[PDB]
RNA sequence: CCACAUCCACCU
């Protein structure tokens, strides 16, 4: 078995940090490392105010990492509907339709594979129609 | 955060169905709603008539317990159906949660229209990008396509005539078989093994019409699936849209998947009998 | 016509509950055995959930009812969860 | 397999883009009908019992053999999308 | 193994259609020649080497010695059990070696030996059980029986030996029936936790990497030795070099995917003693928002070419990890 | 055709009746045959005498004395034939003689009161409940008594457990806590046992010289001396320690409920709980349990011995006296009789409560017949036990062996409070005491592994769930013919030899003899041997004993071969295996499927449906035959006559064959010529290549009968009439529907053809042949409201059932297997011309892939193939025991004789050795198979000794390089249900809650796509495939309808919409206080519904 | 109509 898959799972295992020096939020709370990176970049450079959000990485099991996610649909459908739905009901959780499980739930196009925005739309025209429309383009460029 | 008015589920989401001889089978939702309605009506009447404080308090506790039982059953006591059947009533949470709940039946798409299943047999004469499909199940699976094809020619006047022609097998004709062969010239079907452990448990194939009841499978894919020929069965699905047909024929065709995704080791490697023959021929 | 982008989950006010429902159920009478038609204003009332005869019957799949309790009650989820949200 | 999957993969950056291109070409070939092909004169699919592969037995093979030649172009935004997308559905 | 290497090389150097045609031709000719060659299994094909006979006698003699060694008080119960287990597990390996040596020397074209040498069917342990002896049998408590099974399936097992082997049969059945469920639960956990990873990317400006080692840090208390070829291949094949490295007069440019030939060259160079760690990109250091980039992910796929942008690598990763668990 | 047997063992005793367990258990439960005056009381009479005799001293109208005198039952309402034809119960009414006495004058005795109908066991050992027949399987659990278990945490001490029954009763647990606490927890609360001991009438001095004399742990109880000086008020404080709130002045409320009858178990005297008591400790246990109530005070016969024994084990060492939880001597079997008795006494207790309540309400006294006892509770309990219990399960009548095995199966599971599915890993493994009592191989693979098993062939439950194994007595060096049945506890004290040890008749012929000291294989001297194994057959089950060469097989393949022997369908012309073990005749005789002559006599008349036989006494008896009886699983049960008119018969002689018997021999399968070689690809991994010879002559063919049923019922719109005429259209197809509504017998029916014409309110709702297959109508039965003795579901005016029979033949879909677990599926049916054939004209029938032999470990099939090759030319059958079969030299000599006959026949016509044979022999010489320097004659003879002969390809004519092993194998066709049939649908029924399609009887129903398949599908780049297969092809009703219309129109499918499952989820969320709505790119709600959510 | 419960099997 190759190491790429284990590395993917390990990276998803510890994608969470908890801050020690509070910034604009509480201190002993843990959430996504990448969100804290964005917050630090906004606070120090993008906006004025040098408030170091001094964090430490937190390593949690596979189940805890899966349960504590921004999107409530996957967490609700994964392990325990009651607690996840209660938490997502306390605060209005606008589930952004990122991730494949949510799109499977809603039945819409999967963000991965063919549905990726990189290849989602790709206009295709044969030689003669392309030539006609390009002739229209260059005749729009007068003289 | 506490609720004053309790919502009521639409009736078809909790239907009462005749079973036999006038008896009604009903979901526990109807029973819980009936109990809550009766208790609320009793509380309204009691508050209207008089105020015996202890009875009113007992009725308040009883109504609160009824509401809690409707919302979720088992968290406090275990309200049950009519005595004689000690099966706890199914509440909204039981519908939602559980190994068999609304989330674990809509996330999965538990049922498909254009699908079948049958026992698999070895397909040694087949090429690696082909699978043997019994002609009766192939005709049934491609029924609308067959109807359109025979409407294109003069087999039937209208689609209703074609459907009534195909509804009884005593009307089978060689022209129908030729039309069916013409329909599936470029189509592909997805073969699946019941435990789908990895990505290769679903594989596209070009169907070839065969006579029999079993599905002919290429020997070289006997390892991609964990499928021997000791009586195991496999399922077949038919994608409809040309978009899905192109997807299956390009990126799920068995001819394009020769190496593992877990490692570089091939899965289309020669199997036991081929290895034995090649070892015997190439021995000194 | 617009595409779905986000799914929001939140608490529902009693005003929201009353806005959802079309009338209130008062009788605990599901359906009479002799008259296969709905009995009264109960859980299967004709005029509270839509026509049962072929709008289609699909309206009855989506129309919701409501019960106006004379006494307030709290959701069991917010009182029996391991972190008691009302309790915290 | 199918004719020249290797060069089909070679001429595209990703396989998924190739799938999108071939499927969009197939959809065009369907809803226009098979008239606006760039392989009409001599090189066409050949059916076995007759020449039934002239009209429409399976369009994915049409689109693939059509893309095997150099008369097709594909890109993220090569032509004004609004005009052709409004002419796509209203005719 | 030769056929697998042949198929891999043909896929690498020819493509898709040619590899499939080669596989079809190989299958057809293998069927034809296996049919015409006439491989059959009879009871006389399970040849019992004569030397193993005296082997048992020797072991028996040693057994008796250990027995009297226990009656003089020189050994404890644990010591005696360990000695018996070691003696029997050594004579079992000796009998297996003798059986295979006899097959090599006397009957090169024996169906059992031919199937064992090739990758068709069977293992040396199974061939020993057929022709030699299935000595050691595990107790339901988890330990191993003191008394072995002298007979084999070529001969007739005693009633007690069969009753003892039923223990292992039941253990295997129950272990399968439960470990399958445990592996399925693990697979579901991994799929759900990892389902969000998809390769959507412009090449992230990651000036970070991981240094994959090439030497085992501890096989003895204090010693360094080269890792196994399989481990190095599973750690390096299909990766992207973090920075340019020149090891044997060849300039491996930065950003070059490591093919199998590059892995072999690096292994040979490490054997020569030039480098000890390979700096390569890894998903662990990728800076992508939700997923990993094409460079930080790598080069291994069903095909050989680098990963296409938009592939759900998380679910295939979880499936790849969880699939062997059911067969573990 | 001769029969040659190989094993040299003198079976001192024959096999016991293989179904005697259930039959004897039920005959002991119901004592109808014996007069009621007889001493026999255990069973239903025990329950009556225990629970029924209610007494009331002073409660309103006191003096109520309802006593039991006798019970009787002697007439079933109907014979079992129409009890199966009509869905009745083969039961008998139970009558009881009751009498009422009050404190005043009065003898109100009612001789007959009906109280429920109890089912009656059939001759074979099954019951008929509602038409079909069921079997009640035996249960295994913890035997009641006194056990000792090491503490889970503390290693120096342990606990004692006295276990009565039922659960709502005592469960005495004694623990020794190191602070000097003798804890006794009865139900949920711990208690110092010293107070109870003081209540029992024991003072400190007798406790000292009777318990503390030897052990120093008496200080752990004697330390509590401050509070042990009360004779009687100790009972009052003991009751006060309990929390019922009752006044302390209740001397015999709870202190006595643990007395004689109520709480303590009434385990059968001597063995059920006394043997677990008297043998384990003490000397005897007088009475049923510990109690005295003749003087108000209390006595014990368990507590003092248990304390003494526990202190002896924890302080000293009487022996290794700790009870194993899985030791089979401590486990007990509740057979059908015990379960029925328990349910009957539960019903009797309910009836007792009812009659007590009625007496409390009732005023006068002359009301004994009706106003006291009502049959409803007991009858309801009995019916519930016989219908909806877990151990009362559908009979498996695939073949006589299947029925017998199902009848002699033992289950660890049961009501639910004993053993349960999800966690049973510790008890699934076999035990050292299962040797000779439980088959270690018969367990079924799957979730139900280890929990469900079958007892040994020689195993026998004696009277109380204790399996006994036979053993021959050995005195000194002579083996005595005396045979004793021993329990596990009794067995654990002697040294037991093995049946394979050399014997000189009545003398041990070996110096070193293998034996089992206590489940441990040891080697001893003959003088130290006390008992001998009767036979190897006592170690395995009946089904496992049918495998000839079990000694050369792996445990797993032997397991599955025994399992698949159960599910082999009976064939039209089935024949006994060439190689047998010797239990086939016993299996067919003990399973009541064939007919045997009860007495010496001469046959008078023989027909296809009855046989009239006149015995020696001059009495003539007619035996009818179930000519074509549909089984439970849909197979055919036939009795074929095997005697001729005017033929003398002996006692026990065969008269008619069973469903799967050739001539008094178990014959479920065929004997075919098998060649163990790999064909082209058609036997690749486990597939099987078969000849068309097996099909040209009907050789693998079975009759399958399907029973359709349709009922006309009274609806509010109007009763439905079973009438011939069809309302709207079908009149051309009405020709087959000959009579009024019912199709004529003997008319072939295809799928989609009318079977029964029923008209509803008029609308055509007629039973048609479902899609798939249909055969020949053989029988039709009609039940109407004009009931002779039949009862129907209320609201249903009539019902009609049609049996359709078809003659299934072997094809590609079917699967075949042998007794050694070599499963296979027929992959190709080759013509006769192109298959491998011998040097003679005879071709092989089946070709098997050799690669399945070494990967697994099944060499028994190779020995069977060699012996069948010998017997094919010798024309004789062989019987070989499982562990005393034929030695290899014997098989070699038989093969030498067979080759002599074969090649002599070859040379008779004047033929030598073919050139192809010459080149094959030289090639084999290069391979070392045959010694060089010998002529082709003896070279070919030596090759034949190996079991391999030269084969010719047939397709090319050139011989197959190298010799090929060929022989005769017993290959049988397994049970073949709809599993092979293609459940392929394109459009069918949809569910109500969600619109995901699932059909069944009407249409096959959709195939599952689960989540693992979804994960695989999205592991690829396929997104539109998943999108259409979750919405377009699964749930979106408008999407699927539009796609169907577009495909009919030959246009591309439309874009899918939101699936109805998500709408269901949204509405279920809105049912709670939740609030979910889909949003646009901005915070603008988007209605998933068109306009239906919006009001008006 | 197919709901749910219980049981027996088959393929991993
Ligand atoms: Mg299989
Ligand atoms: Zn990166």
């Amino acid at each position: 078995l190759h190491d790429k898959h284990i590395e993917i799972v390990v990276r998803q295992m510890m994608k969470y940090v908890e801050v020690t020096d509070p910034g604009d939020s509480r201190l002993l709370e843990g959430q996504v490392l990448e969100k804290w990176d964005v917050e630090a970049l906004n606070e120090r450079l993008i906006a004025e105010g040098k408030t170091p959000v001094a964090w430490k990485p937190l390593l949690m099991g596979v189940t805890k990492s899966a349960l504590s996610t921004k999107s409530w649909l996957s967490a609700a459908s994964f392990q325990n509907t009651t607690h996840v739905l209660t938490e997502a009901a306390i605060a209005g959780k606008k589930d952004e339709l990122i991730g494949l499980k949510e799109n499977v739930i809603l039945g819409r196009l999967i963000p991965a594979g063919t549905g990726s925005d990189f290849v989602r739309f790709t206009q295709v025209v044969d030689q003669k129609t392309l030539k006609a429309i390009e002739e229209a383009r260059k005749e729009a460029v007068e003289a | 955060m506490i609720l004053e008015a309790v919502p009521v589920l639409p009736p078809d989401l909790r239907p009462m169905v005749q079973v036999d001889g006038g008896r009604f089978a009903t979901s526990d939702l109807n029973d819980l709603y009936r109990r809550l309605i009766n208790r609320n009506n009793r509380l309204k009447k009691l508050l209207a008539q008089g105020a015996p404080e202890i009875i009113i308090r007992n009725e308040k506790r009883m109504l609160q317990e009824a509401v809690d039982a409707l919302l979720d059953n088992g968290r406090r006591g275990a309200p049950v159906t009519n005595p004689g059947s000690d099966r706890p009533l199914r509440s909204l949470t039981d519908i939602l949660s559980g190994k068999q709940g609304r989330f674990r039946q809509n996330l999965l798409g538990k049922r498909v229209d254009y699908s079948g299943r049958s026992v698999i047999v070895v397909g040694p004469q087949l090429k690696l990008h082909q699978c043997g499909l019994p002609k009766r199940m192939a005709l049934e699976l491609f029924k609308p396509f067959l109807l359109k094809k025979m409407e294109e020619k003069g087999i039937a006047p209208n689609v209703k005539a074609a459907r009534r022609m195909l509804e009884r097998q005593r009307d089978i004709k060689d022209e129908v078989w030729d039309a069916l062969e013409e329909v599936i010239h470029g189509k592909v079907v997805l073969l699946n093994r019941a435990p789908t452990l990895h990505r290769l448990g679903i594989q596209a194939f070009q169907p070839v019409l065969v006579e029999g009841q079993s599905i002919q499978l290429h020997p070289l894919v006997c390892e991609a699936f964990n499928a021997d020929f000791d009586g195991d069965q496999m399922a077949v699905h038919v994608p409809l849209s040309s978009f899905a047909q192109a997807e299956a024929r390009i990126q799920m065709l068995s001819a394009h998947n020769l190496l593992s995704p877990a490692s570089g080791e091939p899965l289309a490697k020669p199997s036991r009998d081929i290895i034995l023959g090649l070892y015997y021929i190439t021995q000194v | 016509k617009k595409e779905v982008r986000k799914v929001r989950i939140a608490l529902a006010s009693p005003e929201k509950i009353r806005s959802w429902s079309y009338g209130e159920v008062e009788k605990p009478e599901t359906i009479n055995y002799r008259t296969l038609k709905p009995e009264r204003d109960g859980l299967f009332d004709e005029r509270i959930f839509g026509p049962i005869k072929d709008t289609k019957s699909i309206v009855r799949r989506y129309r919701m009812g409501h019960i106006e309790l004379a006494t307030p009650a709290a959701h069991i989820w917010f009182v029996k969860d391991v972190p008691s949200k009302i309790g915290t | 397999a199918e004719p020249g999957i290797d060069k089909l993969f070679g001429m595209v950056d990703s396989k998924y883009r190739l799938t999108v291109v071939v499927a969009k070409r197939a959809q065009q070939l369907l809803r226009h009908g098979f008239k606006n092909t760039v392989l009409e004169p001599e090189e066409r699919p050949k059916m076995q019992t007759l020449e039934g592969l002239f009209d429409d037995p399976n369009a994915v093979t049409w689109a693939m053999k059509e893309l095997l030649t150099g008369r097709l172009v594909f890109g993220e935004n090569l032509v004004p999308e609004d005009r052709l997308q409004k002419e796509m559905e209203r005719l | 193994n030769s056929l697998k290497d042949l198929v891999y090389q043909a896929f690498l150097r020819l493509g898709m259609e040619k590899t499939a045609r080669l596989l079809d031709a190989l299958k057809y000719y293998g069927f034809t020649f296996s049919t015409t060659s006439g491989i059959t299994i009879g009871i006389d094909d399970a040849v019992i080497p004569e030397e193993k006979k005296q082997y048992l006698e020797e072991a028996d003699r040693k057994l008796l010695q250990i027995e009297q060694a226990y009656e003089m008080g020189f050994l404890t119960d644990r010591e005696r059990y360990d000695q018996i287990l070691q003696l029997w597990t050594e004579t079992t390996e000796k009998v297996t070696q003798a059986v295979f040596k006899n097959f090599e020397e006397n009957y090169p074209f024996n169906p059992l030996y031919v199937m064992a040498q090739s990758g068709a069917r069977g293992n040396p342990q199974q061939i020993r059980q057929l022709c030699g002896l299935r000595g050691l049998m595990q107790k339901p408590s988890g330990e191993t029986f003191e008394v072995p099974v002298r007979s084999s399936f070529r001969e007739g097992l005693t009633v007690l030996e069969y009753f003892i082997s039923s223990h292992g049969a039941r253990k295997g059945g129950a272990d399968t029936a439960l470990r399958t469920a445990d592996s399925g639960y693990l697979t579901r956990k991994l799929v759900d936790v990892t389902h969000e990873i998809v390769v959507r990317e412009a090449d992230c400006g990651t000036t970070n990497y991981i240094s994959v080692p090439l030497f085992q840090p501890d096989e003895v208390t204090r010693s360094l030795r080269l890792r196994k070829r399989a481990d190095i291949e599973a750690g390096l094949y299909g990766r992207v070099l973090a920075r340019e490295v020149e090891v044997l007069g060849v300039r491996l440019e930065e950003g070059r995917y490591l093919s199998m030939d590059d892995v072999h060259l690096l292994i040979k160079a490490a054997e020569a003693g030039e480098i000890q760690e390979v700096p390569v990109r890894s998903p662990l250091t990728c800076q992508t928002r939700y997923g990993v980039c094409q460079k930080c992910y790598g080069y291994d796929l069903s095909m050989a070419r680098p990963v296409s942008i938009g592939e759900a690598v998380g679910i295939v990763a979880a499936q790849s990890i969880g699939e062997p668990g059911t067969q573990l | 055709m001769e029969i040659k047997r190989f094993g040299r063992i003198r079976e001192v005793i024959p096999l016991p009746p293989l179904t005697e367990i259930q039959v004897e258990s039920y005959r002991r439960a119901l004592q109808a045959d014996v007069p009621p005056e007889k001493r026999e009381n255990v069973g239903i009479q025990a329950a009556f005498r225990e629970t029924f005799p209610i007494e009331e001293e002073d409660k309103g109208k006191g003096g109520l004395v309802l006593d039991f005198l006798e019970y009787r039952l002697g007439e079933p309402p109907f014979p079992q034939d129409e009890c199966r034809e009509k869905d009745l119960t083969y039961q008998a009414p139970l009558y009881a003689r009751l009498q009422l006495i009050h404190k005043d004058t009065g003898l109100i005795k009612e001789d007959e009161v009906f109280l429920g109908h109890i089912p009656l066991m059939t001759e074979d050992g099954s019951f008929i409940i509602n038409g079909a027949d069921r079997v009640i399987v035996s249960q295994i659990h913890r035997s009641p008594g006194v056990y000792f278990t090491p503490d889970p945490a503390r290693p120096g001490r342990y606990i004692a457990s006295i276990i009565p029954l039922p659960k709502r009763g005592p469960w005495i647990d004694l623990e020794v806590e190191p602070n000097g606490v003798v804890s006794m927890k009865v139900n949920k609360r711990k208690f110092p046992l010293v107070l109870l001991l003081r209540v029992l009438g024991y003072d400190q001095e007798t406790l000292a010289r009777e318990l503390g004399a030897y052990g120093e742990l008496v200080q752990g109880l004697m330390d509590e001396s401050v509070f042990a000086m009360r004779p009687e008020e100790a009972l009052i404080r003991l009751f006060t320690l309990l929390r019922p709130g009752d006044p302390p002045k209740r001397d015999k409320a709870v202190a006595y409920v643990y007395g004689l009858i109520a709480d303590p178990r009434r385990y059968d005297l001597g063995e059920a709980g006394r043997y677990k008591a008297e043998e384990k400790l003490g000397i005897r246990l007088s009475g049923r349990t510990l109690a005295r109530f003749e003087d108000g005070e209390f006595k014990d016969e368990v507590f003092l011995p248990t304390l003494r024994y526990l202190f002896a084990l924890t302080a000293g060492v009487p022996g290794h006296e700790v009870d194993d939880i899985d030791h089979l001597g401590n486990r007990r079997i509740r057979t059908v009789g015990e379960l029925m008795t328990d349910q009957f006494r539960v019903g009797l207790a309910r009836l007792a409560r009812g009659v007590r309540e009625r007496m409390l309400m009732g005023s006068e006294d002359s009301l004994t017949p009706a106003k006291l006892v009502n049959s409803r509770p007991l009858e309801a309990a009995i019916r519930e036990f016989f219908s909806r219990s877990q151990l009362s399960q559908f009979k498996d009548e695939t073949n006589p062996l299947s029925s017998l095995r199902h009848k002699r199966r033992i289950s660890a599971l049961g009501p639910g409070g004993l053993t349960r599915e999800r966690a049973g890993f510790d008890v699934r493994d076999v035990h050292r005491t299962h040797y000779g009592r439980i088959c270690p191989v018969e367990t079924p693979e799957g979730a139900n592994i280890g929990l469900i098993t079958s007892l040994a062939a020689y195993a026998r439950v004696d009277e109380l769930g204790f399996i006994r194994t036979p053993y021959r007595r050995v005195v000194g060096g002579v083996v005595t013919d005396e045979v004793v049945y021993m329990t596990a506890t009794e067995e654990d004290r002697y040294t037991i030899a093995q049946a394979n040890t050399p014997l000189e008749g009545n003398r041990i012929a070996a110096e070193r003899v293998v034996a089992r000291r206590k489940g441990e294989p040891v080697i001893v001297s003959p003088e130290e041997v006390e008992f001998m194994d009767v036979s190897p057959k006592q170690v395995f089950s009946v089904n496992t004993n049918l495998i000839p060469f079990l000694e050369h097989d792996d445990a797993n393949r032997a397991l599955m071969g025994s399992n698949m022997q159960t599910q082999a369908v009976p064939l039209i012309r089935a024949q006994a295996p060439v190689v047998m073990t010797g239990l086939e005749e016993r299996v067919v005789r003990d399973s009541l499927a064939a007919l045997y002559a009860e007495e010496d006599g001469e046959v008078a008349k023989v027909d296809g449906n009855r046989i009239v036989v006149r015995y020696e006494d001059g009495r003539l008896v007619e035996y009818p035959l179930r000519r074509f009886y549909r089984s439970n699983q849909g197979t055919a049960l036939d009795q074929r006559p095997r005697v001729v008119v005017g033929q003398r018969v002996r006692k026990g002689d065969l008269l008619a064959d069973g469903p799967a018997s050739e001539n008094g021999f178990l014959a479920l399968g065929q004997n075919v010529l098998v060649a163990i070689m790999p064909f082209d690809g058609y036997n690749f991994e486990d597939a099987i290549v078969i000849s068309e010879e097996l099909l040209k002559r009907d050789f693998y063919t079975s009759i399958h009968i399907e029973r359709y049923e349709i009922e006309a019922r009274d609806t509010k719109l109007g009763p439905e009439r079973i009438t011939r005429d069809i309302p709207h259209l079908s009149e051309a197809a009405l020709r087959d529907l000959d009579e009024e509504g019912v199709v004529r017998i003997g008319a072939e029916v295809k799928p989609g053809d009318i079977l029964v014409g029923r008209t509803s309110f008029v609308k055509d709702t007629s039973l048609r042949v479902p899609p798939g297959e249909g055969g020949i109508v053989v029988r039709t039965v009609r039940l109407r409201r004009g009931d002779p003795g039949v009862e129907l579901k209320p609201g249903v005016r009539e019902v009609v059932r049609v049996y359709v029979a078809q003659k299934r033949k072997l094809q590609v879909g079917d699967k075949l297997a042998n007794r050694h677990g070599n499963k296979g599926v027929v992959a190709k049916i080759l013509p006769v011309e192109d298959m491998p054939h011998l040097p003679d004209g005879t071709p092989v029938d089946v070709i098997l892939n050799p690669l399945g032999v070494p990967s697994r470990m099944n060499l028994g099939q190779i020995l069977e193939t060699h012996l069948g090759l010998a017997g094919y030319f010798l024309g004789q059958r062989y019987i070989s025991p499982i562990f005393d079969g034929a030695k290899e030299p014997e098989i070699k000599e038989l093969l030498a004789q067979a080759f002599e006959v074969y090649f002599g026949k070859r040379k008779g016509e004047g033929f030598g050795v073919d050139k192809r044979e010459v080149e094959v022999l030289r090639r084999a010489e290069k391979l070392g198979l045959v010694t060089p320097g010998k002529t082709p004659e003896e070279q070919l003879k030596e090759l034949f000794l190996q079991g391999k002969v030269v084969l010719y390809d047939g397709r090319t004519g050139e011989p197959i390089e190298g010799p090929i092993v060929v022989g005769q194998m017993f290959i049988m066709k397994l049970y073949h249900m709809v599993e092979d049939k293609m459940h392929a649908r394109s459009t069918g029924p949809y569910s109500l809650i969600t619109q995901q399609p699932l059909g069944g009887k009407a249409q096959f129903g959709g195939q599952r796509f689960g989540e693992m398949e979804v994960w695989a599908l999205e592991a690829y780049g396929a997104a539109h495939t998943l999108q259409e297969m979750l919405t377009l092809k699964s749930d979106d009703i408008e999407g699927r309808n539009a796609a169907y219309e577009a495909i009919i129109k030959g246009e591309d499918v439309p874009e899918p919409s939101v699936p109805e499952s998500f709408r269901v989820l949204v509405k279920e969320l809105q049912a709670l206080a939740l609030d979910v709505q889909t949003l646009d790119e901005k915070d603008n709600p988007v209605d998933i519904f068109e306009g239906l959510a919006s009001k008006r």
